[PDB]
């Protein structure tokens, strides 16, 4: 093929241009955004059941709706959740290849199903079935600091919730703040003055307030004659608050004629009052905006912007719009810094590329070819139906050094031919393709054979494989076709004739360069030489190399993705049990001091009525907005120095309450991948009491007598809190008229709120809402002072019939597939792998009697399965390779000399991020590097750029023994041959990872991962390699 | 509007 | 054990689990999960001056799922410190009941 | 029913319409309200979408949205349909007894 | 199931049965003298002989 | 229309290892284009005729 277009410039020409074309028409029809979808199917339910504690919800809602999901296809586990909030959800997980679309509509058809055997109020309100998938962009924030929070969230769902959600791109918008609604605030006392109950109120709201529909005049079926048809319309509900205080409760023959005013207070009000948000301590109203699969994140996100700054115009006096975070910014970084790598590249060859080859033209080529190549790798992303986002940019950078070699090779072999035999550039270029064709091929082979693997893994670490593994493959397979057609035509095209007879007998600089660089290859030479004399030694000395090398491997910590600065701190506020939202408020405000205390520190966004823990009156969070990563360069700046300052001045200053300080996982949709997860169930329903009992003793079992760091030990749930029980006496109630559902209805309207009916509110439905008056609802003893009817209609207190006593009851009620369950963490204690913690725990959990089960949850399930699958795979690529080499050398033995320098880039990258740990470890920074997915991709990448340069010396060497030279002879031959394109190439493919091994700021930490493990792993594999792989060579020539 | 809040704190509490 | 006892076991234990396991699409038992049956006599019935319906509607309004509330709930006057969850039973459970 | 054309249309289509945007191939929708208390939302795809894929997803939205649309139309539901507005043939059937 | 696969459908039920007789009340066991997938296996096993 | 002009470009340029050769063929697509509206507005006229 070489040969082909080496007479054909203008056709190789036209195949770059139609690689380039599909490279921007790929660019330009790229979904973009921060990270792809790396987690399975999820489907939730989240019900609503008011009034109701945590085992009224789980029994009459959460068990009825998850015994109708076994059955739908693809279900890997299910789960549920309730607690004191009247709340609850169902969560069901389905395997990968699921389609998430086909099983929502699946489990909203089986929720139909039962839907009719739930409660009435619950099928008032709904059930709604959703993904838990969110591509999350933006959130939206407006503050006033004058109106209320009604005001804002009215505003905001009349008319800035519907100008967003029009905007292209946007797939959802959700608003963070309650509806408006009209309330009735109902005084007891004067119920029972004109012997009027809850009941009553409700039905005369929905007696009296109903649409009519009256119908036409005229209509098909007329009389003859019959000239004119009209519609005839008649209003029948109220809209105002006024109207709905003259709601007569009872018609008095006297014509008195109780009205709804005169025993309650009826205004527009809210439907919540769970939570509130702030800003900086100052009332706001929170939007999210949800990206949609396709979507350009940076487009989407000005385009919003833009939306707000017109919009802004009409705002209410004192009203302000603010974007505190944006998910864009990070994708826009990492394109930035996509293309100024790529410059820095491309500055860096033509460098060096004049340096050593002493002309500008020479320069032209891999400025060229490697755009083109990187074009290429895009059409492939964009025809596999892929994303650009953080990852497949990091794959980019990536992949750029190796095709930089990749034409460094081909224009420093025919510039050597073109300099030694003073051919002119179409000769020598002929020359060098005959000579290098081949090993090219088997090279991009033997790549593609070692980057396959990464994308066969499983779950979500395989899908973050994938990324770069598609990525990278591409890239380098588009890299090898324009080096067999494109490189060799501009080789043979822009270059001229070296004058015959040269020497370079240059003046200045190049001459004295080109004298000490000879000097320097003469030596080399002669230190090979002396290595392949003593032949046993040498290979002593690689085989301690390679068990040193592979030892150290071994010790390095596991884990999944390091930790990075993501531009903000979360906190979490847990009250005593029992305490109010009015001392959770108080604590916060102190929480939001001690922020503004802190520099680093831009926006603080304070949300009350729920924690990490859960819901409830005594939770509360935060939300701390860094300031720019350019404005915290400092030591102490960063996120987890942050979040210790916080933490210790909470520890510190909270007087009621503990407050905690977190930074999240790199990827938030991800759960955290660290920990051991344990679920403990419940067979034979003995009841709660047996399995707190039966959790409480494998807690002990885990932290006194097992081996998991025993601090990191303790429940995940929400201990029990003191409650109130009312007991009823069956005949006490008989002998009265009371029915047990009069009683229903009274406490549902009293202590809880109540949905009677729905009315217009200039122009959309809005709910009607019966409550009761505060101060009948605020002390234990009003439970008694509250009537019922009875059969005579007559008001009779619940203090007759019922007693009430303060007793302990749950607080939150979680099942796993279909038991009940609690939830446990753990951590290993030092040195554990994980899988004999799992085995000790397995066993613990059986040492339990029978009716007790276990059950991992998160990224437990996966690491429960083995690590065998990475294993075989790495092992299926080794015998691939393998014969790949022989093929392209026609032996069997010889393709063994290229596979003994995999040893030596592991030794490489595992010596480097050990001693890149033990130095920061000295400059007193904890560790931060471990066996991670990126020291994964790191490795690959050295393992194959080290497998490169291997191959290339054994071609050249194989070829000069069969012209006649010794194997020793050739060995030192092709290393003196192989010696100036592999210091070319290790010189820039170093130098320009070099800037990701000191990067700071955003994904600085991926970024430093990578660089480390790929600098260091690359120096030390180049300078063993050049030493011994002509050893390995005649090594294996000896023994065979 | 309990279901909105109960989707935020389902997703923070996975994460921590 | 008898059927009955045994059939109450795999409707609640065992056939969710095979009926999610991957291929499955359908178990059927031959026989049914339990119940609470009354048994009326007519006669007895006749004897007292009743009706089914009376039996139907007795059950029905002194047996139900009853949700209390709690104290001190969100809008809350000034000075509240306590909140509490209540609690009703209002439902049977045995035979006897 | 009992609403008006303009009742109807800011009650429920235009709330339907308005979290229909963002769904994969969508050309242009469109929205009719009656006096009578009916009316329709109309989802035009680009061609080279197919309309099963189409259909799930427009059927998802609505059943994510109805938590909220008036408690008469989630009694009546709302129904879908997917087939060519125009004619292709008319049969008529004719008698004289 | 429509799709289904007779084989790994019946071994997978058996593994789980067996699984789950380790929460079973005291003297209760489970069998399976009904199974259409040997007759499948023993018929492949003698064609692959 | 400039898509196929490229096109036509393209392929001749990689058929016969020149940029002038298609260069000269492109100079005859002006002709047909003339020869195509010249009959087009000419039967317009005649059946107006
Ligand atoms: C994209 C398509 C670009 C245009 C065609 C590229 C291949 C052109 C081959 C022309 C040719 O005669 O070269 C010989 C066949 O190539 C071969 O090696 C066999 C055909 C190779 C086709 C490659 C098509 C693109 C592959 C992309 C990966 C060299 O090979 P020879 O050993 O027969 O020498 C015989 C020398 N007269
Ligand atoms: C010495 C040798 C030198 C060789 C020459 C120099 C090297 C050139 C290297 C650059 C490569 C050539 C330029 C290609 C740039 C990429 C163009 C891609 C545009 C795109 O993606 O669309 O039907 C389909 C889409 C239909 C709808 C979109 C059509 C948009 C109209 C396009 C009209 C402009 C292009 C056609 C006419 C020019
Ligand atoms: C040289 C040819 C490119 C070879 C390497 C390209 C790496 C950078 C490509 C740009 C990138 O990664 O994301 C793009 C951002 O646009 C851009 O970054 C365009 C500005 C820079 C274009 C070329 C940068 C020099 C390399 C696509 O993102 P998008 O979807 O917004 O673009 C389509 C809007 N129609
Ligand atoms: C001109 C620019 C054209 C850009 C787009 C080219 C796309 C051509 C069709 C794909 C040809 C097969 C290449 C290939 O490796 O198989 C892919 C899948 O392989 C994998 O998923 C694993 C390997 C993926 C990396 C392989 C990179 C090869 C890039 C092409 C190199 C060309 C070099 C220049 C000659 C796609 O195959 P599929 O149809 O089964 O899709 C599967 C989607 N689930
Ligand atoms: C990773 C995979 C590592 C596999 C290493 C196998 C090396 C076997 C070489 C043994 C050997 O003596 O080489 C040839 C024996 O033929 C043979 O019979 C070699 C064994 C057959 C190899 C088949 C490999 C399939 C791998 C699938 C797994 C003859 O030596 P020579 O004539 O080729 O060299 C010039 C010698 N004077
Ligand atoms: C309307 C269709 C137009 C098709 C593209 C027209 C390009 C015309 C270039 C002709 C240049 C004149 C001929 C010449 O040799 O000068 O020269 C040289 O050595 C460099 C000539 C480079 C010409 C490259 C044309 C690539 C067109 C890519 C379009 C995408
Ligand atoms: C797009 C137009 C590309 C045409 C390029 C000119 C190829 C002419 C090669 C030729 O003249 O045949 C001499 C060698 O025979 C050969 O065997 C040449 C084989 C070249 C195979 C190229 C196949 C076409 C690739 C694009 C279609």
């Amino acid at each position: 093929m070489a040969k082909f277009f080496i007479d054909r410039p203008i056709f190789a020409w036209v195949i770059s241009i139609f690689i380039i074309a599909a490279g921007i028409f790929g660019i330009k029809s790229l979904p973009v955004s921060q990270y792809p979808s790396v987690a399975a199917p999820t489907i939730t339910l989240h019900a609503i059941y008011p009034g109701a504690s945590a085992q009224v919800m789980e029994g009459s809602v959460l068990s009825v709706i998850e015994r109708n999901m076994n059955g739908v296809e693809g279900l890997d586990y299910m789960s549920t959740s309730a607690d004191s909030s009247g709340s609850g959800s169902v969560s069901l997980t389905f395997t990968p290849d699921t389609d998430e679309n086909l099983a929502q509509v699946e489990v909203q058809n089986k929720l139909s199903e039962v839907l009719s055997t739930l409660p009435a109020t619950v099928q008032q309100y709904g059930v709604t079935v959703s993904k838990a998938r969110s591509n999350f962009l933006m959130i939206v924030m407006l503050s006033s600091d004058v109106q209320s929070t009604e005001e804002m969230n009215d505003y905001a769902q009349r008319n800035v919730v519907p100008e967003l959600q029009r905007i292209e791109g946007v797939g959802q918008v959700r608003l963070f703040g309650a509806q408006r609604a009209m309330r009735i605030w109902v005084d007891p006392k004067k119920l029972q003055n004109y012997n009027l109950s809850f009941a009553d109120v409700g039905s005369a709201l929905s007696a009296q307030n109903i649409q009519i529909s009256a119908g036409s005049i005229g209509s098909l079926p007329a009389v003859r004659g019959q000239t004119v048809t009209a519609t005839v319309t008649a209003q029948g509900q109220l809209g105002t608050a006024e109207e709905f205080g003259n709601v007569i409760l009872r018609a008095n023959t006297d014509g008195s004629n109780i009205y709804l005013k005169d025993v309650a207070k009826v205004g527009l009000g809210m439907e919540d009052y769970s939570s509130s948000t702030r800003l900086n301590g100052v009332n706001t109203t929170g939007m999210a905006v949800m990206l949609s699969n396709s979507g350009n994140a940076m487009a989407t996100a000005k385009a919003v912007k833009e939306r707000l700054a017109v919009l802004e115009k009409y705002f209410p006096q004192g009203m302000s719009w603010k974007t505190p975070y944006d998910t864009s910014k990070f994708v826009e970084i990492s394109i930035e810094k996509v293309i100024h790598t790529l410059i820095e590249a491309m500055v860096l060859v033509f460098v060096v590329m004049y340096l050593f080859l002493q002309n500008i033209r020479y320069t032209l080529i891999p400025t060229i070819v490697v755009p083109i190549s990187l074009l290429g790798g895009f059409a492939f992303i964009s025809y596999m139906g892929m994303s650009i986002n953080v990852l497949t940019m990091f794959a980019m950078i990536l992949v750029i050094g190796i095709v930089v070699d990749d034409a460094i090779v081909v224009v420093e072999n025919v510039e050597r031919i073109m300099a030694g035999e003073g051919l002119p550039p179409k000769e020598a270029t002929k020359k060098a393709m005959g000579q290098i064709s081949g090993a090219v091929i088997g090279i991009t082979a033997v790549l593609i054979s070692v980057f396959v693997p990464l994308a066969m893994f499983s779950g979500a670490a395989g899908n973050i494989y994938k990324q770069f593994a598609l990525t990278m493959a591409s890239s380098i397979a588009f890299s090898a076709f324009l080096a067999l057609t494109l490189t060799p035509a501009l080789c043979a095209t822009m270059l001229k004739t070296i004058p015959k007879g040269h020497h370079e007998e240059k003046k200045g600089f190049f001459g004295w360069f080109n004298k000490k660089f000879d000097s320097w290859t003469h030596g080399y030479e002669g230190r090979v030489a002396k290595v392949l004399r003593k032949t046993f030694r040498m290979m002593v000395v690689y085989i301690g190399l390679a068990v040193v090398g592979v030892f150290l491997f071994m010790r390095l910590p596991t884990s999944f993705l390091p930790t990075e600065d993501q531009g903000f701190v979360m906190v979490s506020v847990q009250l005593p049990a029992g305490a109010t939202k009015e001392r959770t408020d108080a604590t916060l405000a102190q929480v939001t001091q001690l922020a503004k205390s802190i520099p680093e520190i831009e926006n603080i966004i304070t949300v009350s009525g729920f924690s990490f823990s859960g819901s409830g009156q005594n939770m509360a969070m935060g939300f701390a907005i860094l300031k720019d990563w350019n404005e915290r360069t400092a030591s102490g700046s960063d996120a987890v120095a942050v979040a210790g300052k916080l933490t210790g001045m909470m520890m510190g200053t909270l007087k009621d309450g503990f407050g905690i300080a977190v930074v999240p996982p790199p990827i938030l949709e991800l759960g955290n991948g660290s920990g051991l997860s344990i679920n403990l169930q419940d067979r034979n329903n003995t009841g709660h009491t047996a399995l707190l009992a039966k959790r409480n003793e494998l807690i002990q079992k885990m932290r006194a007598s097992g081996l998991f760091d025993p601090s990191t030990v303790r429940a995940g749930g929400l201990e029990d809190s003191p409650q109130l029980k009312i007991d009823i006496n069956r005949a006490a109630a008989a002998a009265q008229g009371v029915s047990f559902a009069d009683i229903r209805t009274a406490l549902a309207s009293a202590l809880s709120s109540s949905y009677v009916s729905d009315f217009p509110n200039q122009g959309r439905l809005q709910r009607v809402m019966v409550q009761a008056d505060g101060d009948a609802r605020m002390q234990p003893a009003d439970i008694l002072n509250l009537t019922v009817p009875n059969s005579s209609g007559i008001a009779v207190p619940l203090s007759s019939i019922a007693t009430v006593s303060w007793q302990m009851g749950t607080e939150q009620s979680v099942r796993f597939n279909g038991y009940p369950a609690m939830e446990l963490s753990g951590s290993p204690a030092t040195g554990v792998s994980t899988g004999q913690a799992m085995e000790a725990v397995q066993k613990m959990v059986d040492e339990l009697g029978s009716g007790y089960s276990l059950e991992w949850g998160g990224q437990s399930r996966e690491e429960a399965k083995g690590g065998s699958q990475t294993i075989a795979l790495y092992a299926l690529a080794a015998v691939a390779v393998f014969l790949v080499l022989a093929a392209l050398y026609e032996s069997w033995s010889i393709p063994l000399a290229v596979l003994l320098v995999m040893p030596l880039g592991l030794a490489g990258a595992a010596a480097g991020v050990t001693g890149r740990n033990l130095f920061e470890g000295l400059l007193g920074s904890v560790p931060s590097f471990a066996n991670d997915i990126y020291f994964q991709v790191g490795f690959v990448t050295v393992m194959g750029l080290s497998a490169k340069n291997a191959i290339l010396i054994i071609e050249f060497a194989k070829d000069l023994q069969a012209q006649g030279k010794s194997a020793v002879e050739a060995a030192l031959e092709a290393a003196r041959l192989r010696f100036r394109p592999i210091i070319m190439t290790s010189f820039a493919f170093i130098l320009g990872v070099v800037p990701l091994y000191i990067a700071g700021g955003a994904s600085s930490a991926s970024q430093r991962a990578i660089g480390t493990t790929v600098f260091w792993g690359m120096l030390i594999g180049t300078l063993l390699s050049v030493f011994l792989v002509p050893l390995f060579y005649v090594v294996v020539r000896k023994f065979f | 509007f309990k279901r909105i809040v109960q989707r935020i704190k389902d997703f923070l509490r996975n994460l921590v």
